[PDB]
Parts: C-alpha cells; structure tokens; sequence
C-alpha cells in the first residue's frame, strides 16, 4: 500500500463552499449489494486552519440530511484524519487533484483500502475531468465498475435541525 | 430474477408457479361539486292623511 501526494500549495481560504458529487471509486460490497436507490449528494467547505471544516449535504428516502466534520490535519497540508468520531476509527483523507473553479478530487482510505470522489462546483462536469478522475480511480487501484455514480438532480441545502448530525 | 422495479435480484421458490416482474398502476379519480346562493327582499308601505 501506497501514499499519493497531496495539492500542493492547497488552500481551504480559497478552496471553499459547495462541491456537487459526481461519484465514488470504492472496492466496498455496500455499493455492489445495497447501492441502488443512491441520493443526492454534495459537500461543503470552509477554512478553520490547516484542516478543513466540513459539511456533507444528502437525502435520506426524501428527507434532507446534513452531516458536520471536521478534517483534522496530519501535520501535512491537504493531508487528514476526519477526526475518529466513531468506533470505525480513523479515515486517511486527501484532496488530491483540482482547480478550484470547476473540480475536485478527493482519496480517503481506512483499513488498508483506497477509495476515491469526484466533484464539480456546479451541475455540469468535463469528461476531460472525468476521464482525470477514473486515472485517480486507477491510481486508488480500482476499475471503472467500482466506480458508481450519484444522483445529477435533486441536490439539497440548508436542512433543518433534527436532520444535522453535530458529529464534528 | 432480476426486479425491473425496487432494482434487485431475487430468489424464487419451486412452490410458485410464477413469478413475474409486470408492473401495472391503474387510477380512477371522480370529483364533483355543487354551490349555489340567494337573496331577496320585499317592502311595503300604507299612508294617509
């Protein structure tokens, strides 16, 4: 198992607000077996210092949801823990490819594997960038078919109480 | 079988005779609705000097 570098010169100041989901490359059986009747879904950013402050915005069976994190940083720019909020423990996070006008592309990793996202600021995405990404996905070591992709309608915003998590 | 609908594959029995993933909706809708409003008045008057 192997580490890619990080964004170079990063900067949550500038890297910030919305992020839509294009999709995922993950190996994981829960996309293979439950994966159909996915949701929309999106991140959000904000600088708190090195690390990242995060929100993930996403439906559950027609109710929108808001997931808080923080990325707590490595001691590597662009380089994260999320923390370890759960019995799952830590999850490596990177931002790993972007420009911070129309993409990003993300790894994380937890108990030996690699997975990895992709994102556009708005609704539409390049297939200059997607075809970027699967070399991301093939970097994580992964196919195409791991690769599933998420809803390109229906995004959500600005949930209400009983519907953000507080996990930070 | 694979489900065209709930997008899932399942296990079948060989006590059905068939199992067959059809889908038919069939809707009817009747609605009707009355209203109706009145109004009168009368006067009368009887004078003398």
């Amino acid at each position: 198992i192997s580490t890619i570098q990080p964004k170079a010169n990063f900067d949550a100041q500038q890297f910030a607000g919305t992020w839509l989901l294009v999709a995922v490359g993950s190996a994981c059986r829960f996309l293979q077996e439950q994966g159909h009747r996915a949701e929309a879904t999106t991140l959000h950013v904000a600088p708190q210092g090195t690390a990242m402050a995060v929100s993930t915005f996403r439906k559950l069976d027609g109710i929108c949801w808001q997931v808080r994190q923080l990325y707590g940083d490595t001691g590597v720019l662009g380089r994260f823990l999320l923390q370890a909020r759960d019995a799952r423990g830590a999850v490596h996070v990177v931002v790993a490819e972007t420009d911070y006008q129309s993409f990003a592309v993300l790894y994380l990793e937890r108990a030996g594997q690699l997975s990895v996202k992709l994102y556009a600021r708005s609704l539409p995405v390049s297939d200059s960038v997607l075809s970027g990404f699967e070399q991301r996905v093939q970097e994580a070591h992964l196919t195409e078919d791991q690769i599933f992709y998420f809803p390109k309608y229906g995004f959500c915003e600005a949930a209400d109480q009983f519907h953000v998590l507080d996990e930070v | 079988v694979f489900s065209g609908d709930g997008k899932d594959f399942y296990r079948l029995s060989g006590n059905v005779l068939s199992y067959t993933f059809q889908v038919k909706i069939n809707n009817d809708f009747n609605y009707e609705f009355y209203n109706s409003t009145w109004s009168y008045v009368k006067h009368t008057s009887t004078e003398h000097t």
